[PDB]
């Protein structure tokens, strides 16, 4: 237990961190970065990312496969790339196309490529999966939802290749997107059971087994995991969590889809299993 | 300091020959390079081949260092990254297949096989130095 | 041997195993191996079988 | 700004391996691989050799002792003595019954692979794998399809638990031991595509394909040091295209600075970008 100073004038947002466990990531309300120095449980700056003109929420980083990549997302409209060159850090190449503030960013498989994800409040899903040469094929898919999408979540690599992710916005509504063998992200079901706005979706990583698992938490208390347990069904079946007293806004998975930890509004993080008799139980 | 002309003699450059072949069979690794050197340096007609030309298999492009022509068998990251030697990428000339140099050293180390997936060639425990 | 003469496995994990063997054992006609397991392990496994059975493999 | 989300002020993710973070109204760093059904140091101690797969399961039942598990010792009990070489498959059935159909073997392994699939945990199953991954036509497939210890109905699955368990073990950064896991997938390895390299030939002065050249009949790379033939690694110079058998160059490079073949060429700062 290591605790980073945080040398910032804002509140953070998320805090990300490397493949390897190196180095920490941060957001704040100033528009601003910062990556430390995790090793040795010695907190070193190594840049403060001047960045956009407005707030941050999501920094997700990738694999080494294609290199140190970061991502960013803002209140300020813009998303931002960022590679470590030279010893420094510094801008590599950006996307332009948004409308409204966007809300989401996450990575893909490192193995369907070098594939960014993102969503913003206008509703349209474009994935921002990088060319060759520096450029980004920057795909779109519009009016995915009637008032905007939050965030999106990638589906393991399960054998070209089927792509998939998952995604849900503010209507209280959650989607499923799947692509034709020609690249068409239309749709490929519609699961809903929240009333509040749903905020983040996530997907548990893929141990081998035959089963799929998509814990999300809406905006009251709704915390329903996704079940879907038969492949050619394509049934999502419910399993609904405890009940929030505030706010839940956020959903990660351990490396083993064993242990599932949810943040919420009353600033506690509490960590969950499931238990023997197929309930999820929390501990300490 | 002979010109060009006494340089081409058949005399000088068989007798140099002689002296070449003789130091290579004396074993001395690091000096026979020093005689090659000095030819190089004294006369720009003993300049070294080219040799070895990355120019094969399917070019393509829209993905170019300066797809890809390596990939780390034992990190799998693209070769050219940011012990200077242990930066380098080796190749097999059998074996088909190459990594990290510092990496493949560390694993033929230790293992004893191609690295290289469902392979069997020894990429370096086949000259057997 | 190992399995009974021993973070730790349940206990009553191998029994299903090891009344499947007697019954591969005896069935194929080599009861010479399942009488002598069942007089070794005792009471480990005698409770597992019905007696009909047992009456036969011993006679 | 209705529309818009509404700002976030707590959050605690996965991250690493075994750490978490939690920005909840600083950040916290905390190890927690002991929750996970998988831990790192019989990851750093354990060993798979091909050339003896005994040898191999007793010396994982000793790190499993030492590491305190009383499971893993039962486990890698029943298997030193499931892989014993003496029971071997015969390639003809009118003899004797395989090991498999017996309810020691392949049953056997099912269930502790059932039980560990329960548990969710991937090291145990990965490392079970690769240990057992060792009219008439008719009766001849079917007593093939039989006579092995792993039902091939699930090498999928099989193949998908040994690459988690390789991407677990890359995220630790004990990599040769990924590099040993990751033979026994029965899934062939993908090939490269791209440039590769030609070395000219040494007579012809020809670009070949190959350690041989095809017109000359010969070796067409010669090693920069020994002035020999050379078949390993060459890891050369990519500026002046001259290069040697890989102790060759490296000993030069220990000290010596300039390049042998003597073009001058100093790339020890150039190739290396
Ligand atoms: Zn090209
Ligand atoms: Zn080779
Ligand atoms: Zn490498
Ligand atoms: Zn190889
Ligand atoms: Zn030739
Ligand atoms: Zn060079
Ligand atoms: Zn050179
Ligand atoms: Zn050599």
């Amino acid at each position: 237990i290591n605790t980073v100073d945080t040398s910032h004038e804002d509140m953070i947002h998320d805090a990300q961190m490397d493949y390897y466990g190196t180095r920490l990531a941060t957001c704040s309300s100033d528009r601003s970065v910062k990556i430390f120095d995790v090793r040795n449980g010695g907190q070193i700056l190594i840049a403060d990312l001047r960045g956009h003109e407005g707030p941050v929420w999501q920094v997700a980083w990738a694999h080494p496969m294609y290199g140190n990549i970061l991502a960013s997302c803002s209140y300020d409209r813009k998303v931002i790339i960022w590679r470590e060159e030279n010893g420094t850090w510094e801008k590599s190449h950006e996307h332009a196309g948004h409308d409204s503030s966007v809300n989401s960013v996450c990575w893909a498989p490192h193995d369907y490529g070098l594939i960014l994800a993102c969503g913003s409040s206008d509703g349209a899903i474009s994935l921002l999966t990088y060319t060759g040469e520096g450029q980004w094929e920057v795909k779109k898919i519009n009016n995915a939802h009637t008032i905007g999408c939050n965030a999106v979540s990638w589906a393991p690599a399960v054998v070209n290749y089927i792509k998939r992710f998952a995604s849900g916005g503010c209507d209280n509504l959650i989607k499923l997107w799947k692509e034709e063998e020609d690249g068409q992200w239309k749709e490929e079901q519609k699961l809903e059971a929240h009333s509040d706005w749903v905020r983040d979706v996530a997907w548990a990583p893929s141990i081998g087994l035959p089963t799929s698992t998509i814990a999300s938490c809406s905006q009251d208390g709704r915390v329903f995991i996704w079940t879907c347990d038969d492949a050619s069904s394509n049934t999502w079946s419910p399993k609904l969590l405890h009940k929030f007293n505030d706010v839940v806004w956020h959903v990660s998975w351990s490396i083993t889809a064993n242990i599932l930890a949810v943040s919420g509004g009353d600033n506690k993080v509490t960590l969950w299993k499931e238990s023997v008799d197929g309930q999820w139980v929390c501990i300490s | 300091g002979s010109p060009l002309d006494v340089l081409k003699d058949e005399r000088v450059q068989y007798w140099i020959e002689n002296y070449r072949n003789l130091l290579d069979a004396w074993r001395f690794w690091h000096k026979r390079a020093e005689f090659d050197i000095h030819r190089s340096k004294l006369d720009p007609s003993s300049k070294p081949l080219a040799q070895v030309f990355v120019s094969c298999n399917f070019c393509g492009k829209s993905i170019s260092y300066s797809k890809p022509l390596p990939r780390c068998a034992l990190c799998l990251i693209n070769m050219g990254t940011p012990a200077q030697f242990n930066n380098w990428f080796t190749w097999c000339h059998n074996c088909r297949h190459g990594g990290h140099a510092g990496h493949m050293l560390s694993w033929f180390r230790d293992h004893a096989e191609c690295p290289v997936s469902a392979c069997t060639c020894k990429c370096m425990q086949l000259d057997t130095t | 041997r190992i399995i009974y003469c021993s973070s730790r496995l349940p206990p009553d994990f191998f029994g299903v195993l090891v009344r499947d063997m007697l019954h591969f054992y005896a069935e194929q006609g080599d009861v010479q191996m399942a009488v002598s397991v069942l007089i070794v392990l005792g009471e480990r496994v005698r409770k597992d079988i019905d007696e009909q059975t047992q009456e036969h493999w011993y006679t | 700004d209705a529309n818009i989300p509404f700002p976030r002020t707590s959050g605690a993710r996965f991250c690493g391996a075994g750490y978490l973070v939690y920005f909840t109204r600083k950040v916290i760093i905390q190890d927690i691989a002991c929750l996970l059904p998988v831990h790192k140091s019989l990851g750093e101690l354990y060993i798979l050799n091909v050339n003896d797969i005994q040898e191999t399961c007793q010396k994982n039942a000793a790190s499993a002792l030492l590491v305190g598990r009383k499971d893993l010792v039962q486990v890698w009990s029943l298997a030193t003595v499931a892989t014993d070489l003496c029971l071997g498959p015969k390639s003809d059935p009118d003899l004797e019954t395989p090991w498999a159909r017996h309810p020691f073997g392949r049953q056997l392994l099912e269930s502790l692979l059932a039980h560990y699939c329960r548990l969710r945990d991937v090291q145990t199953l990965a490392m079970l794998c690769s240990v057992f991954e060792a009219p008439r036509e008719r009766e001849r497939d079917q007593h093939d399809k039989n006579k092995r210890l792993l039902d091939p109905a699930n090498t999928q699955q099989f193949d998908d638990f040994k690459k988690c368990y390789g991407e677990i073990l890359y995220r630790w950064g004990l990599r040769e031991k990924r590099a040993e896991v990751l033979k026994f997938v029965s899934c062939p390895p993908d090939p490269h595509k791209g440039i590769e390299f030609g070395v000219y030939c040494s007579h012809c002065r020809s670009e070949v394909r190959g350690t041989q050249c095809a017109i000359c009949k010969g070796f067409t790379f010669q090693c920069a040091i020994c002035h020999v033939a050379v078949r390993g690694s060459s890891n050369f110079c990519l500026t002046c295209g001259h290069g040697g058998h890989t102790s060759h160059m490296m000993e030069w490079f220990r000290t010596q600075e300039v390049c042998p073949t003597g073009c001058g060429c100093h790339c020890l700062l150039e190739s290396t970008f």
